[PDB]
């Protein structure tokens, strides 16, 4: 019956590919050939922030656009202030190998992870006035990838054991888990309505997962190697992902496809990061060459190049109202261009 | 204004205590060696760190040589893919790999691992100190026979013992030139490529030996060594 | 969608000769250094041989050093594998396995419990 | 007692000193930017390295004025506190220069030698501690002229400036003690130190045969080429002290010896020029620095 | 029967990925495009501001 079984999985592939094929009705380039170029985009640094003594590998923005998170692995988690340049506060961590990092949208909360597979959080508001460690959530078989806040009581988290979870903060147990992919999870990004949510994998693929219920509706391919950045478009209804394999894709969520590829010939490492913008017309990305590229995604002609930082990029952010974007990279510095 | 002063002011003695706790565990930091331990089940990797430790997954280890502490790390709660999680460990002083000799049907995984590891994009420019454990196997293998190295490595009956071997008081010579075949089939790819960015050095070792502390303090010596001949202009 | 489907196969007697081929679809196929792997009864997943981008470098294991040969095409895309001199220890599953990364001289994980490219196989049996 | 010369060596040192002049000053300029951004990375090496231009610059800037002590060759028009200050930092500059050699091979020996301790030695606060104190210490042991004015009558100043032919008094064991404090122990030093530096390359494992030789050709260079620009200077100026105390009246000896002393003190001059090149542009790594400078 | 089981957990999902109601690109891909167009003025990436209002000088 395995035999019949594959056979009726090539099938159901097929009958797949047949649907898609005619979806695609016609090109996003033909349709967006008219539009005025974005033409030279010029950024220069505005602040720079030191203080971190290894590699920057993680960073959020506050919902004020005034105060940052920063992540190092030497261990330590430094809260900004971005108009000053002035340090709020340093967290010594347990573990030094903290890969992700986020930021409460009240603004009282900071979450934390890496190789030691559990998300910590601490608390800013203390009555006393110190941060302290507020609650733990184990349960993990592999390292931490990423981790966003929905509310002051839950939390959504990727695992390098090809799962993702969802965590109420209160009791500290695992309400939801979303399982599928066959390699790790390397990223995730929330709706703006936060009710669906998109990760991607080693497995050069891409999932869209509810909420509630906890299935997967859409699986996306068309990368040849490993995905390691998602965003989620302003919009709601499509996505941007960055690969190994030194190439962009946008994907649309209604129609079930891939719709614009970014690439060069002098391009050969892969990107790091990816971040969207306000207007939804400026794609900013990482690459492995010591800089950053920021892409016209309507037409796939790259408008502008950041320069400055003398190692991998690791982490970029865009502010809620669109007025500065930090870049996060391995020589332990953070600059901040507008 | 009278809030905005009555703010900035509070707000600069907050910046300058951070500032001087984050100087002072700089003074910290820059003076500890970090290294990275790796190997197989086969290969009692374990075991050495446990002679040392007597002289959440990841098993941390701390120990010191002549006022000079050193920190060695252990991955283990993870799954058998590696290329992902093994980025962090690019600032790393040196990789100590751990290989099994006494076994032959397991040595080709051990070669490819260690062409991999050298030829990494982020893994260049660090020294690795390799360990060939169980001599006395493989001694027990070689000597009583049953088992021809000649069947894995068609290339074993061609082999003369290079002049510069220094073998042990009492060794039959068979033992000493399967011995030194394996490290020279492992050294044969460590010098193909690398523009002296990085160094290989082997050492043989047993289950009983006391000594590794030492081979890796004299191999992060001479490593800061060639960093600052390279940084002070002496080249 | 990356696919390597594995074709060839059959009944063979010690010292016969049966050449083994691969096709690929979904990628450059130039750009990848390519390996072979099998797997037979009893055991978990060894290596057996590698070829580069161009066709230059090539490496055998011992066991099958004066033995076997390998090939790719570029303009079919196709990995061949010529296999003679058959002996009562080459029954097994053979995988065709691409190198994760482009234009790199290594990769790590080729030989895994899970991994994401790599083909269904074929049985051969002496 | 015997009329020696006075004005007869006016043909190499003019020529001479435009050359250094001419040549010296902008690579010195470039040492010092290199050396600023060598600090800006947090490495001592360059505050001493930094000085060290620092000091020649003055020279340089002193030079032209005794370019016209070989033009009106006669009279020293400008004035007496001409002599007091010019004088004093002409006579100077070089043993300030001699320090921050000897400061850089002490600091290149702590780094290579034991590189896992003394690390409270290396780092820029020490740098400048050490650098003012050289600095202030040299001027304070140096400035005896400058201070008072009966003891520089004991160097003429009637007229030629600097000079001296019936040396009488103090000037001999000043003498004395400049070149035998001056100049031969930070040269031991510095011999010592590379010595050290070559003795702890050839023990390292990791490193090829061709680097090493050039890492030997480099130190020798190093150690040479200071002793053959200083010596002949220093060699004449204790043969001279010597048997001048030996027999006062003898005077036939000033009549060998004049020539040799003003060329030797033309030639001494070439440090200014020998260090610079030596310590910045010939590293292949410095010339890729200065690129991106 | 552990990898029969998996195989009809696979084949679940994928009927259950082949029914989902689907549009053309060409009405994904304009409703972007006037999404892009209807939020360009709030951009100050894209449009340059006032060196008053900006925070960063």
């Amino acid at each position: 019956e395995l035999d019949q079984l594959r056979q009726e999985a090539e099938q159901l592939k097929n009958q797949i590919r047949d649907a898609r094929k005619a979806c695609a009705d016609a090109t996003l380039s033909q349709i967006t050939n008219n539009i005025d170029p974005v033409g030279r985009i010029q950024m220069r640094t505005r602040r720079t922030l030191r203080g971190h003594l290894a590699k920057i590998y993680a960073m959020h923005w506050g919902t004020d656009s005034r105060l940052l998170v920063s992540a190092s692995q030497d261990g330590k988690l430094i809260i900004w202030d971005s108009y000053t340049t002035n340090k709020v506060h340093a967290i010594p961590l347990r573990s030094s190998w903290v890969m992700t990092c986020a930021y409460a949208p009240s603004g009282n909360y900071v979450a934390c992870g890496g190789l030691d597979n559990i998300c910590s959080i601490y608390n800013l508001k203390t009555r006393e006035g110190n941060v302290r460690v507020s609650r733990e959530l184990a349960g993990h078989t592999g390292y931490l990838s990423c981790c966003r806040f929905l509310d002051d009581n839950q939390i959504v988290t990727s695992s390098g054991d090809t799962t993702c979870a969802l965590w109420d903060i209160e009791t500290g147990q695992q309400t939801t888990t979303f399982t599928g992919h066959t390699g790790d999870v390397m990223s995730l990004s929330l709706a703006p309505d936060t009710r669906l949510f998109v990760s991607g994998a080693c497995d050069a693929s891409a999932k869209l997962w509810d909420v509630r219920e906890g299935m997967c509706r859409q699986t996306f391919t068309g990368h040849e190697s490993d995905i390691n950045a998602i965003c989620f478009f302003p919009n709601g209804n499509a996505f941007a992902t960055g690969s190994d394999d030194a190439t962009c894709r946008l994907f649309d969520l209604r129609a079930d496809q891939e719709l614009m590829t970014y690439s060069h010939d002098n391009i050969i490492c892969g990107i790091t990061s990816v971040s969207f913008s306000k207007s939804g017309r400026l794609l900013l990305a990482g690459y492995d060459d010591f800089n950053c590229n920021v892409w016209d995604a309507l037409k796939a002609d790259r408008a502008g190049v950041l320069a400055g930082h003398d190692n991998r990029v690791s982490c970029l952010g865009v502010t809620d109202d669109g007025m500065a974007v930090a870049t996060g990279s391995w020589d332990s510095f953070l600059k901040i261009w507008n | 204004t009278e809030d905005q002063r009555n703010e900035e002011k509070a707000q600069r003695e907050a910046n300058k205590k951070i500032e001087k706790q984050l100087q002072k565990d700089k003074q910290v930091y820059r003076a500890t060696h970090r290294l990275l331990l790796l190997g197989a089940d086969n290969s009692g990797k374990s075991t050495i760190v446990k002679q040392m430790r007597i002289l959440s997954g990841i098993f941390e280890t701390k120990f010191q040589v002549d006022k000079v502490n050193f920190h060695m790390f252990d991955v283990g709660g993870q799954r058998d893919e590696r290329r992902k999680w093994i980025q962090c460990f690019n600032d790393v002083t040196a990789i100590i790999f751990v290989v099994d000799s006494s076994d032959y049907n397991r040595l080709q995984e051990a070669l490819n691992l260690f062409k991999s590891i050298w030829n990494n994009r982020w893994l260049r420019t660090i020294s690795v100190i390799l360990f060939l454990n169980k001599q006395d196997l493989l001694a027990e293998k070689v000597l009583a026979g049953k088992s021809k190295i000649e069947d894995y490595f068609p290339e074993f009956a061609r082999y003369t013992t290079p002049e510069d071997a220094t073998p042990e008081p009492g060794e039959d010579p068979r033992v000493t030139r399967a011995k030194y075949f394996i490290r020279d089939e492992f050294l044969r790819i460590s010098t193909a490529s690398g523009d002296g960015r990085h160094y290989c050095y082997p050492h043989f070792t047993c289950a009983v030996d006391t000594e590794n502390a030492r081979r890796i303090f004299n191999d992060c010596k001479d490593i800061i060594l060639q960093m600052n001949l390279r940084e002070y202009n002496l080249v | 969608q990356v696919q390597l489907q594995e074709s060839g196969g059959g009944l063979v007697q010690p010292g016969g000769s049966l050449r083994l081929s691969c096709a690929a679809s979904g990628f450059t196929f130039s750009n990848y250094k390519m390996n072979w792997v099998r797997q037979a009864p009893g055991k978990g997943l060894e290596w057996v041989s590698d070829i580069s981008q161009s066709g230059a470098s090539i490496s055998y294991t011992g066991s099958v050093k004066g033995r076997f040969t390998i090939s790719r095409d570029n303009a079919k895309n196709t990995l061949y594998l010529q296999m003679n001199s058959l002996k009562p220890e080459d029954t097994a599953v053979y995988y065709c396995a691409r190198c994760p990364a482009p234009f790199t001289r290594d990769c790590f994980d080729v030989t895994s419990t899970t991994y994401a490219y790599r083909g269904q196989g074929t049985q051969v049996t002496v | 007692g015997c009329h020696v010369d006075s004005r007869v060596d006016h043909l190499f040192p003019p020529s001479l000193y435009i050359f250094v002049i001419g040549v010296g000053l902008p690579t010195n300029c470039l040492a010092l930017w290199a050396a600023y951004r060598q600090v800006q990375q947090r490495n001592e090496l360059g505050v001493y390295l930094m000085n060290l231009s620092i000091a020649d610059l003055l020279y340089i800037c002193t030079l032209p004025l005794w370019v016209d002590y070989f033009l009106h060759h006669d009279n020293w028009i400008h004035g007496p506190g001409s002599c007091k200050l010019f004088g004093f930092i002409f006579y100077t500059n070089i043993y300030i220069s001699i320090a921050f050699l000897c400061c850089i091979s002490v600091d290149r020996y702590l780094a290579v030698a034991h590189p896992l301790r003394f690390a409270r030695l290396r780092r820029v606060k020490t740098a400048v501690a050490v650098s003012s104190v050289v600095w202030a210490t040299e001027l304070g042991a140096n400035s005896a002229p400058l201070f008072h004015d009966e003891l520089f009558r004991d160097r003429y100043n009637h007229t030629f400036c600097f000079e001296k032919f019936p040396m009488e008094g103090w000037v001999a064991w000043m003498n004395l003690y400049r070149v035998f404090v001056g100049f031969l122990f930070p040269w031991a030093l510095m011999l010592l130190s590379y010595r050290g530096i070559l003795r702890a390359v050839r023990g390292s494992v990791s490193t090829e045969r061709q680097e090493k030789a050039k890492i030997k050709r480099l130190a020798l260079s190093l150690i040479a080429i200071v002793l053959v620009c200083f010596a002949p200077y220093h060699v004449l100026l204790l043969s001279r002290s010597a048997i001048y105390l030996g027999r006062p009246w003898d005077c036939g000896f000033e009549e060998r010896v004049f020539s040799a002393y003003h060329s030797s003190l033309a030639f001494t001059s070439l440090n200014c020029v020998a260090d610079p090149i030596l310590y910045c542009l010939v590293n292949e790594g410095a010339r890729s620095d200065v690129a991106k400078a | 029967t552990a990898s029969i089981a998996q195989a009809r957990k696979l084949v679940e999902q994928l009927k259950m990925e082949a029914n989902i109601d689907r549009i053309k690109v060409s009405k994904a891909a304009a409703d972007l495009m006037a999404y892009c167009e209807a939020h360009a003025k709030e951009d100050p990436l894209l449009t340059p501001v006032p060196a008053s209002e900006n925070p960063f000088r």
